[PDB]
């Protein structure tokens, strides 16, 4: 039987708050737009600060409405359905209109030009791994000059890869609540009934050196886990029911370190090929465990000798001391 | 590192046929990095690694021969952990 | 009194080699010209292949004559000489003439671009922070069509930072046995009696986040010490008196093992302000003990507690069980 | 992680204005990565860390108070390692 051991869960990460009662007034729910599933932005409170937003989160554990979520998300595919790759990575170049519903984890971004706040509910959040917030500046006193009609308080995020620019991707809602993101250019896996993944993200079982430094643009890690943050159920709704675990990346030579949530439930068959490269670092160092991402594995190899080990059931864990 | 199978790659501890600088009728030398697996008739089976770099069939190490390089094999990923 | 532990020196990796008993015939020695001190290119055997340029090597450990190493090196800076730095970083450009000499560590390089081989003798190595030899191809049937005259096999490099590109910087001689190297582009730290230092690796005194992955390009890891390869005695003469050790980088996702050398001597002050940043990873991962280059430091907190815990008398080893 | 000496960045494990979030007058509590020294008058010293968030000065753990933040302390890079 397939678990694991240190997944936390924030589903019930609750008791006795029945001061609001009702999801602090602001409450989340999917609606249909001709044939288009987002988030009700009508209700949808926008002009919050951040602790009340990290307010209004930490009571959105129960009163979500699982009705839409399994249709929305029939427009996802698994890493199977793709072709292979193959040769020297190259960046892609998206362009023109992106159809693809960004909320799949294989989804390619636009590079992460400017954008005015006059089409943006809530914070946006680009991801240097760990999430950070970013701020502002007015529009009117630098030569960005109006892309708008009298628009103020413009956010810019011009970055290049984090180990020379500043974050791998950022995302948002926009007016309508609809998502909108953005991040660095992804690895095209061809150029040097199925579709050709882009490799937003760690594609290692469709590319084996297409690793998250080098091709990762955005939150998502793996195509079962991305790293969690207070607006992840803001941003994304069908990620309620993840799994939480604790991350360390080492990007760049400086330390990252967060939380990451899964797609995962007990019982998924994970054999060996459901396994998906990622990078992390003993937290503990010691007791020869690494509560490693569920359905993956590390490219650190053993104390005494090499090959990773891991083990039949629970696939959380990565052993020390073959 | 990684093998194919199916138009997938998948992790595995067998060695590729450029991880392995130096073989013997009975003993490899490698890269470290992967394990040496190998196939006779009907029959592949593992080897046991020493000092990773040089691996060997049997505990008897102390002429080279193509021994099939193989990838068919399974062992070493999963530790079959004995308890520590 | 300090000095080192894990030091491993090769000034005197030998014995009972007399079958050669001078140089293998291809003596190396310093010369002047016109007040330039290069390698005598003369003798200096060129078309030897890689078993060859081992051999020779293997026996250059005494007959090296110390006698223009240190008038050359006079050229050289510390790394106290530079001013401060601040800011984020950005790339320099580096163009026209450099009359600054290439064989120091704080010598910014060109973009490694095409060179023919018609000018350079020995091979050449890029530094993927582990070095690699760079092999040609011929120049008639590419539409790259002839930069010199009816030259042949030319060298070309065109690689971005190694998260993306393939190496950090090469390094080479010309024909005339002049030092010759390239490399990525570094950081200038000012941008956004002394001289402005233009920091071609991780210059983390003169300025905090200048990590050998963001800005280091070329084979120097820190201000004291080098990553080793073959020809490092063939292309650096003055480092003959360096001590190697061993070194773990985890550079963009993968791993890279190689040795490092160190102009390292016992009894040099080294109280707190010469430990430079390098990001090192342990090779063992046991015995609480790291050993890290010396008058250095890595970026690994300890394993129950925080903050670096280095000995007063040997700088090699980083302590863990705080 | 770093202070500013006569031009110079150097590695310490001081805390920086930055790195502490909320300080009481027996207590500090503070983003990993530091610790804590302070100066009274002609006297600074450093502060004992435990789960390393949160800072005390003496094991008395269990009313903000600004505690002057300062870093010409040299505490904690040196173990003075003890025969583990
Ligand atoms: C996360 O896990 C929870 C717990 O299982 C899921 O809630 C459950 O979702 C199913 C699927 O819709 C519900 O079954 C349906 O319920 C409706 C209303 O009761 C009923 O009319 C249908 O015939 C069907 O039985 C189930 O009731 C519901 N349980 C609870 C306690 O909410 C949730 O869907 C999961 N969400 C995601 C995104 O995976
Ligand atoms: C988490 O992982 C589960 C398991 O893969 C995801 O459920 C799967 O969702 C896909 C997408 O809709 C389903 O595929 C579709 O199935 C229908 C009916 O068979 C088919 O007509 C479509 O062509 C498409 O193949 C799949 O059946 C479903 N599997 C299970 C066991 O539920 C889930 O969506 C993932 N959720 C997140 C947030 O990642
Ligand atoms: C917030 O983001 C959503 C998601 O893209 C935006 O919805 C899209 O809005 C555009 C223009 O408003 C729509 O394009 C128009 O529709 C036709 C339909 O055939 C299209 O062919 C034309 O290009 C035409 O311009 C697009 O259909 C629509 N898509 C969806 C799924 O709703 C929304 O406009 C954004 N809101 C703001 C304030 O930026
Ligand atoms: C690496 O270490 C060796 C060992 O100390 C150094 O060799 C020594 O270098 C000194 C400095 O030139 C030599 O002293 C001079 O020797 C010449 C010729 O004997 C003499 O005419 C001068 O008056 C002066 O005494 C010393 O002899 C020499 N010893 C040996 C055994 O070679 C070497 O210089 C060091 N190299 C570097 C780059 O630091
Ligand atoms: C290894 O480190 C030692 C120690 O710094 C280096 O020796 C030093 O080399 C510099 C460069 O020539 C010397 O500075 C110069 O000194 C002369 C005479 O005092 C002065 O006129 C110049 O303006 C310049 O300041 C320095 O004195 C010298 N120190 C010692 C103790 O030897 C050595 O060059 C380094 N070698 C390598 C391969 O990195
Ligand atoms: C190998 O590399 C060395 C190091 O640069 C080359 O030496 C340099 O060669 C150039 C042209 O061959 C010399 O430039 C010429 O000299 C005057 C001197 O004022 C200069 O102002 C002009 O630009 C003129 O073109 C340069 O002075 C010289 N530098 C040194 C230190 O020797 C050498 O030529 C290279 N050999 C080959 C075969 O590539
Ligand atoms: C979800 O969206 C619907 C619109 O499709 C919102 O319904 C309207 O909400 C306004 C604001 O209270 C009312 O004045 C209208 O009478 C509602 N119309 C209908 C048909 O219900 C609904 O409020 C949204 N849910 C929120 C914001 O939580
Ligand atoms: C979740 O949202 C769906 C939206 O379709 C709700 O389903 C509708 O419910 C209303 C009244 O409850 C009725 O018009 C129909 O039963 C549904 N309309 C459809 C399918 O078009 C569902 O009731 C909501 N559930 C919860 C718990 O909020
Ligand atoms: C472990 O070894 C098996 C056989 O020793 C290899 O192939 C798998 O064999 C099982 C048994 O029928 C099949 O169900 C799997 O589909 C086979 N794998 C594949 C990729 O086809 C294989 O080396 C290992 N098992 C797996 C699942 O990879
Ligand atoms: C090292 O090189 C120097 C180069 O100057 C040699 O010094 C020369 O030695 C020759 C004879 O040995 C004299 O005729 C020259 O006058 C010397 N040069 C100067 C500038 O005085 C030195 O002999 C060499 N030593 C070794 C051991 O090779
Ligand atoms: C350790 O503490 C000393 C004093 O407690 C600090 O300052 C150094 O003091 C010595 C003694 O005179 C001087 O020689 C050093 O130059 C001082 N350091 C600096 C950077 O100026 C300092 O916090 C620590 N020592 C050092 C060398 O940093
Ligand atoms: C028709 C068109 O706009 N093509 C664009 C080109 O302008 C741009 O320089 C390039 C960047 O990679 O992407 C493509
Ligand atoms: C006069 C001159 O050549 N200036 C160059 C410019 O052409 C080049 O585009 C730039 C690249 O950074 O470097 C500078």
């Amino acid at each position: 039987e397939t678990y694991v051991t240190g997944g936390s869960v924030a589903h019930s990460a609750r008791g006795l708050t029945s001061l609001f009662s009702m999801g602090a007034k602001q409450k989340l729910q999917l609606v249909n737009t001709n044939g288009s599933w987002h988030i009700n932005s009508t209700a949808l409170n926008c002009n919050e600060s951040i602790n009340t937003g990290f307010i209004a989160g930490l009571f959105y554990y129960h009163k979500f409405n699982s009705t839409g979520c399994p249709q929305r998300l029939s427009s996802c595919k698994p890493i199977i359905s793709f072709r292979q790759g193959w040769g020297p990575l190259t960046d892609a170049n998206i362009t023109g209109p992106s159809d693809d519903r960004p909320y799949c984890w294989h989804y390619a971004p636009r590079p992460c030009s400017v954008v005015p706040a006059s089409s943006v509910c809530g914070p946006v959040y680009c991801f240097t791994p760990s999430p950070v917030v970013v701020g502002t500046t007015d529009i009117k006193g630098k030569p960005t000059y109006n892309w708008g009609e009298n628009e103020t308080d413009v956010f810019l995020l011009e970055s290049l890869r984090p180990p020379s620019g500043r974050w791998f991707g950022c995302a948002w809602m926009n007016s309508t609540g609809f998502l909108k993101t953005c991040g660095a250019p992804p690895c095209n896996i061809y150029g040097g009934n199925e579709t050709d993944l882009f490799c937003p993200t760690d594609c290692f079982r469709k590319h084996p050196e297409a690793t998250y430094s080098r091709c990762g643009a955005g939150p998502w890690l793996t195509p079962r886990c991305m790293v969690d943050y207070p607006y992840r159920l803001w941003h994304y709704p069908c990620t309620v029911n993840f799994t939480l675990f604790k991350v360390r990346m080492f990007v760049g030579g400086f330390e990252h370190r967060f939380t990451a949530a899964c797609n995962w439930t007990r019982g998924e068959r994970c054999n060996i090929e459901d396994r998906d490269r990622s990078e992390q670092h003993p937290l503990l160092h010691s007791t020869t465990e690494l509560a490693i991402l569920p359905c993956s594995f590390t490219p650190m190899p053993a104390l005494s000798t090499l090959g990773i080990h891991l083990h039949q059931n629970i696939v959380d864990v990565q052993y020390l001391y073959g | 590192e990684w093998r194919n199978t199916s138009g997938l790659y998948v992790l595995t501890n067998d060695c590729s046929n450029s991880s392995i600088v130096y073989e013997a009728d009975d003993v490899i030398l490698h890269t470290p990095g992967c394990v040496p697996c190998v196939q006779d008739d009907n029959t592949s089976t593992c080897w046991t690694p020493v000092t990773p770099t040089v691996a060997v069939r049997y505990v008897g190490a102390t002429r080279p021969r193509r021994h099939q390089t193989v990838q068919t094999c399974n062992c070493s990923l999963y530790p079959g952990h004995v308890s520590g």
